[PDB]
């Protein structure tokens, strides 16, 4: 296949969590977060994550039940079977744009846009995927290129029309922690933040991996020790032989 | 020498105890799943109003 | 008389684990065998607590592997655990295979458990597969639809089987829970089978790497073999730990995080990487039954290899062109690996019937000719 | 055509004695430095050419065959692939 | 392969002159890289012997090549385990390398053969 | 603002000028074929698609690691 | 040597007790250990880092 169907490979960018021993930076999740909600919910929804998952990880219990409580969700039917409205609770999962994907196909030119949840997992790449589309809109398209109607060019996307436009420019956010939202520091954010959706075991993971690796690695040593000291009597074997 | 076997006693008991640890860590976090899942405990914590409720 | 010999339930334990008279020679390779009863234990284990947390209905099974991963306690570790301990096993049993055949373990009187062995082999391929489906993820389905397909090349009533295994017109909600019934049952049944080809092989006992007898000169497989073991179990944990957390992802395929999705086609269609040299295969034919038959006698070929064998010494210990020839005949089951998964496209189209043809003469013309060659070599050389 | 302890279907042995020390009473470590070294060496260097030839020759091959299907998918092969095809 | 086989073969080619001129030259060095020689064993050590041919032969050996073999095997098994090669004495010369086994195997195929034909025979 | 425009020049002008010249020259050539008559009814129209990922690649690796270093 | 030997090795009873009892001190300090170590090699990227300032 040509360069132009795969799509160009990203740059390979040193991530926080990159390293064996790294958690996420945590204040870029939650950076990543306010972009999520700010630009990226107008179209895309991130329905595998409650409310309750971004506690202890990027907000408090507080905030983010005043996140649910903004919120109305279905709730069981009245005494007369009628349908009723309750505020969100941090069980509730974080409500998408769209009722179905036909309304998601008609609001973005017959495009559908994926669920974000598990994008950074789905897609060769990761977190270097996300960040290299978002920040690789070209200006203008390679000379010679013809994008079928609604199409962007992208060359990291395959086959360079991504029906999905620019989104991110500077200062289309305002960072609550003073952080200058520049295009490079927002796509940072919410490739941060997306790879935590993907993954949210991800540090947990990798520490009590260090655990193991300390704990086999001695067993491993030690297992050595004792079986060599074990062999020894047939390792040191020695034969005198007088034929009868 | 009783200092020649125990130093050999000495690494075939860290081996036991490691493999010991190890069991244990394996064992508490393996079975853990079966104890309920976080979207389990996320439902309690109930609220009822009680203006609706007459008395009797 | 000790209890360990006198009670029959005992005596059996005792035959296998403790007393079982063992060569006193046997080199790492002979421990994939308990690194592979390692990774059987390891995937009914998980398996089974998969099992407990997951829902085999298409509209809920993709979602219950998201549940495991994000709810259950643990759960990520129980899922990349038995996805990653799914390569491991094929890692073990080619190599437990490949010490097989550079050995000579299927020469007389061991045939009988290497081919058990080779049914063994085509159960853990079966019982792979179906658990691959399980995800409903978008190779999930493409995978299942594609070799299923495969089926249709029965002459005759291969349409009508393929709508059976289906229970439908297509891969759907019913290939789904009927595929969660069988991969759970087919690790049972791989466990007899592994269980049948150790009684087989007690009859003569374990070859050793000289090829020669060791009924002069036994261990017993405890302490010796018990302590030996533990070393590479050590090693595989220390692999397994490296993958299941620091990159639990990284012998997967992306595409199984997009559910399952009939109407869009992923840009390519794989196998899991073990089972890509047997559809390098395929691809190598190009009628769809001649496909199917060269992929199916690529294996059951292996039965074959103690009669094409013609050597009158066992293994390749001290034959050095048989040695050669082996080599080969690996590299080549490689670059048929790698061939599956690249595109049908130039020049890989005919590299892959090349090596198709190389994978199939080694049984059909070099061995039967190098181990005629060597046998005189051996004679007149010693003269 | 294997017996038991006892019985194992060796022929009759005669004439060789064996000897062994306690494994309490040997150093297991004993000239690990010289086999790690020596004796690795030596097992490594008379097994090389049997790893070295099958891997190099199929290494070439995989890479002349994916820098020509490289090449085929660029516009500068454009011709050649279409006679390929 | 049977070794009458091998044997009948092998007598072939020690007849013609110009193959015996390309072959033997070949099987020297092969035997040389095979390197069984370097544990200890002489080549018809190494023949399989779990066939009940192989098993009849090893009982017609005289004890004392009986008791060699023995020890050869044994001796083998500890250079193999120790992942050493034999040195000095332990070291089989080519002019040791004797096929002591061959003799006893060819009678009894000769044996089986002949019972094999003679099973088949058509009075005519 | 965005301190990606700036790495990306200055590694378009430096490091990465070879390919900055084939680009802007297979530019140049298409530009000119499709200002031509009888460019619609044509067997093969060229792209400068390939030049463009040459390009990128040789500057993001030489911007990669310098970016997320100021961010 | 002898007295550790005779105490805590001699019998496989005190052996194996001597070996659990060294496994649960292993496992809760090994644990406070690696805490520490892990909060240090990842400082001001944690939750736990950031939490005071909300
Ligand atoms: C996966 C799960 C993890 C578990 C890992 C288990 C793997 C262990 C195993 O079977 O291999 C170890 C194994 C060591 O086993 P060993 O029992 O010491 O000797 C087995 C060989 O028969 C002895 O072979 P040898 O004595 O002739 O020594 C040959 C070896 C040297 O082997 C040494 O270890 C020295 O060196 C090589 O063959 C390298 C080839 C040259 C490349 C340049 O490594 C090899 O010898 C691999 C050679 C394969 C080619
Ligand atoms: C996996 C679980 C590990 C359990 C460890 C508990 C202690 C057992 C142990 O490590 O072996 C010591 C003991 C004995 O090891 P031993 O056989 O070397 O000790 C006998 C000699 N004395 C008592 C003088 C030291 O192992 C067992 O009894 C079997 C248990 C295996 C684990
Ligand atoms: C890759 C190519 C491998 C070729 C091996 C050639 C022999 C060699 O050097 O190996 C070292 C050793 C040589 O060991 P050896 O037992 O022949 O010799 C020991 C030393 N002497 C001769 C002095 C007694 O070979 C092995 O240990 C071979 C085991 C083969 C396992 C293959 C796994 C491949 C999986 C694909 C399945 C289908
Ligand atoms: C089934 C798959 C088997 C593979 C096991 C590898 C590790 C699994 C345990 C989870 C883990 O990461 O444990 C770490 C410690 O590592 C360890 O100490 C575990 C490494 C030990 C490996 C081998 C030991 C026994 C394995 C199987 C024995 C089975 C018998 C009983 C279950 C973390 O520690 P933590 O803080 O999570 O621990 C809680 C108590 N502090
Ligand atoms: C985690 C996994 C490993 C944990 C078990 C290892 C044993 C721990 C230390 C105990 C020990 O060394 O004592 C011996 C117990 O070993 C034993 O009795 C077992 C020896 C080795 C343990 C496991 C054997 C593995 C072999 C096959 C692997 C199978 C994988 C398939 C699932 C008895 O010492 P002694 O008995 O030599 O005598 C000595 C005098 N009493
Ligand atoms: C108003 C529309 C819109 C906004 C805003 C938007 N997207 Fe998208 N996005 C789409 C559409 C439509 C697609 C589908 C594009 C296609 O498949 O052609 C898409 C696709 C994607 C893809 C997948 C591309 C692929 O490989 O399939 C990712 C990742 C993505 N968006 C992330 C984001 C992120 C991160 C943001 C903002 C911070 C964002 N999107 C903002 C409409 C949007
Ligand atoms: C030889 C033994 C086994 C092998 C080789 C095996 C292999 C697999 C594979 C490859 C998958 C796909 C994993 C993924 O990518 O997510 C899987 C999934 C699964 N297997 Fe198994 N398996 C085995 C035994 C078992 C057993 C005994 C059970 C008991 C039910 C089981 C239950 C499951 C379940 C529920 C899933 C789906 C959830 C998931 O994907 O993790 N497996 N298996
Ligand atoms: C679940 C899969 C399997 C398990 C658990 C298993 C286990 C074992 C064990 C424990 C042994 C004795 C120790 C050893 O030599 O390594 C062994 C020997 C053997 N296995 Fe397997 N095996 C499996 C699959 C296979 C396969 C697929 C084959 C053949 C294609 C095979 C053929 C043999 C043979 C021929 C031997 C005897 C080898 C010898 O000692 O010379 N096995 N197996
Ligand atoms: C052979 C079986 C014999 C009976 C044994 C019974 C075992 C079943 C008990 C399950 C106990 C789980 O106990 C609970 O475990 C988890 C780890 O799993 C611990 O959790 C702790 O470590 C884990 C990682 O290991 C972190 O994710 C967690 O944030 C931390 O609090 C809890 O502190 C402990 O309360
Ligand atoms: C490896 C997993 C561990 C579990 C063991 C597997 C369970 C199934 C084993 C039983 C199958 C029958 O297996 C058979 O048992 C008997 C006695 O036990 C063995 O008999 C052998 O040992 C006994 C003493 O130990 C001797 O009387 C006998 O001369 C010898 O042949 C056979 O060699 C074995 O083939």
């Amino acid at each position: 296949m040509t360069a132009a169907e795969h799509g160009l490979h990203p740059a390979e960018y040193p991530w926080p969590q990159n390293g064996m021993l790294s958690t996420f930076d945590h204040a870029s999740l939650r950076r990543g977060y306010q972009v999520y909600k700010e630009v990226c919910a107008a179209c895309h929804s991130l329905d595998r994550i409650a409310w309750r998952n971004l506690v202890g990880v990027t907000h408090t219990t507080d905030e983010a039940k005043a996140f649910a409580e903004e919120l109305e969700y279905d709730d069981e039917p009245d005494d007369e079977g009628n349908p009723r409205k309750r505020p969100g609770k941090l069980a509730d999962y974080i409500p998408g744009p769209y009722p179905n994907e036909q309304a998601a196909r008609a609001a973005n030119q017959g495009a559908l846009p994926p669920d974000l949840s598990l994008i950074a997992k789905a897609r060769h790449g990761g977190a270097d995927y996300i960040f290299a589309l978002l920040t690789g809109y070209p200006d203008e398209p390679p000379a010679g290129v013809v994008l079928a109607p609604g199409m962007n060019y992208n060359p990291y996307f395959p086959g360079g029309g991504i029906g999905m436009a620019r989104t991110l420019f500077d200062g289309v956010v305002e960072y609550e922690d003073g952080t200058p939202a520049t295009t490079s520091q927002m796509a940072k954010d919410v490739a941060a933040f997306l790879t935590w959706a993907a993954e949210p075991e991800h540090d947990e993971r990798k520490k009590l991996g260090l655990k193991a690796i300390i704990v086999i690695s001695a067993m491993l040593g030690l297992s050595v020790y004792i079986k060599k000291f074990k062999w020894s009597p047939i390792k040191n074997r020695k034969f005198i032989y007088n034929p009868p | 020498t009783d200092a020649n076997r125990l130093f050999s006693y000495f690494m075939i008991g860290s081996f036991g105890m490691l493999s010991a640890a190890g069991a244990k860590a394996t064992v508490q976090d393996f079975l853990s799943n079966m104890s309920a899942s976080a979207d389990v405990l996320a439902m309690a914590k109930v609220e009822v109003k009680l203006g609706a409720i007459p008395l009797g | 008389m000790a209890l360990r010999k006198k009670n029959s339930l005992l005596n059996m334990a005792n035959s296998y684990v403790l007393d079982s008279p063992q060569p006193s020679n046997l080199n790492y390779f002979w421990n994939f065998g308990s690194l592979l009863a390692l990774c059987l234990v390891i995937q009914l284990a998980t398996g089974i607590t998969l099992a407990m947390h997951y829902t085999s209905h298409a509209s809920l099974a993709f979602d219950s592997v998201e549940h495991i991963m994000r709810d259950v306690n643990f759960g990520w570790f129980i899922r990349y655990a038995h996805a990653n301990t799914a390569s491991f096993f094929f890692i073990c049993i080619y190599a437990h295979m490949g010490r097989n055949i550079y050995y000579g373990s299927y020469k007389t009187p061991r045939v009988l458990p290497w081919s058990i062995g080779v049914i063994i082999f085509l159960l853990l391929i079966i019982t792979a597969f179906m658990g691959y489906v399980l995800v409903f993820g978008q190779m999930s389905l493409w995978g299942a639809t594609v070799i299923c397909n495969l089926v249709s090349a029965i002459p005759w009533l291969g349409e009508d089987i393929v709508h059976f295994l289906w229970g439908g017109f297509s891969v759907g909600n019913p290939t789904l829970q009927r595929f969660f019934a069988l991969h759970y049952l087919m690790p049972f049944v791989l466990a007899v089978f592994a269980l049948l080809h150790l009684i087989a092989l007690h009859t003569a006992g374990s070859s050793n790497p000289l090829g020669i007898t060791s009924n002069v000169d036994k261990l017993s497989m405890h302490p010796y073999y018990s302590f030996k073991d533990l070393i590479t179990v050590f090693a595989f944990l220390l692999m397994f730990t490296l993958f299941v957390f620091f990159s639990p992802d990284k012998l997967g395929h992306p595409d199984n995080y997009i559910p399952a999705n009939p109407m869009v086609t992923p840009a390519s269609i794989v196998p899991e990487w073990y089972l890509l040299p047997f559809y390098a295969i395929l691809r190598a034919i190009p009628d769809k039954l001649g496909g199917v038959i060269a992929m199916v006698a690529a294996i059951l070929i292996l039965l074959i290899l103690p009669i094409v064998d013609r050597s009158i010494i066992r293994g390749n210990a001290f034959k050095p062109i048989s040695k050669l020839l082996f080599g080969f005949f690996i590299c080549n089951f490689l670059l048929l690996g790698v061939l599956g998964q690249v595109h049908i496209e130039p020049p890989f189209i005919v590299l892959g019937q090349i090596c198709t043809i190389f994978y199939f003469s080694y049984f059909l013309i070099l061995l039967p000719m190098v181990s005629t060659i060597e046998n005189i070599f051996f004679y007149i050389g010693s003269l | 055509y294997m017996g038991w302890w006892g019985h194992m279907g060796s022929p009759p042995q005669k004439g060789i004695a064996g000897y062994t020390i306690s494994p309490f009473a040997a150093r297991p470590f004993a000239g690990v430095v010289h086999a790690a070294i020596f004796n690795t060496f030596r097992r490594t260097k008379n097994q090389a050419l049997f790893v070295i030839l099958p891997v190099s020759f199929f290494y070439y091959v995989w890479t002349q065959a994916s820098e020509k299907n490289e090449w085929l998918y660029t516009k500068a092969g454009r011709h050649e692939l279409a006679k390929a095809l | 392969a049977s070794i009458t086989s091998v044997v009948k073969t092998s007598e072939l080619i020690l007849k013609s002159p110009l193959l015996s001129k390309i072959v033997v030259p070949l099987a020297k060095t092969y035997v040389k890289f095979s390197g069984y020689r370097q544990l200890g064993f002489k080549m018809n050590d190494l023949i399989i012997e779990e066939t009940p041919n192989m098993q009849l032969a090893l009982r017609r050996l005289p004890p004392t090549e009986s008791y060699d073999r023995v020890y050869r095997l044994i001796r083998a098994t500890q250079f193999s385990l120790s992942h050493k090669l034999a040195t000095g004495n332990d070291i089989t010369k080519p002019e040791e390398d004797d096929h002591y086994l061959i003799p006893y195997i060819l009678d009894v195929e000769a044996e089986a053969f002949e019972k094999d034909a003679l099973d088949n025979l058509e009075v005519v | 603002p965005d301190p990606a425009i700036a790495l990306h020049e200055a590694a378009a002008e430096g490091p990465c000028h070879d390919f900055k010249h084939h680009f802007d020259e297979c530019v140049e050539r298409v530009t000119k074929a499709q200002e031509a008559e009888d460019y619609d009814h044509a067997e093969y129209k060229e792209d400068c698609v390939e030049e463009f990922f040459h390009l990128q690649h040789c500057i993001n690796d030489n911007t990669a690691d310098k970016l997320f270093r100021v961010l | 040597a002898t007295t550790f030997y005779n105490v805590f090795v001699k019998r496989n009873s005190a052996f194996v007790a001597t070996i659990l009892a060294s496994a649960f001190v292993f496992d809760m300090t090994f644990e406070t250990a690696i805490d520490n170590f892990w909060d240090r090699i990842n400082a001001g990227k944690q939750w736990k880092d950031i939490r005071h300032k909300y």
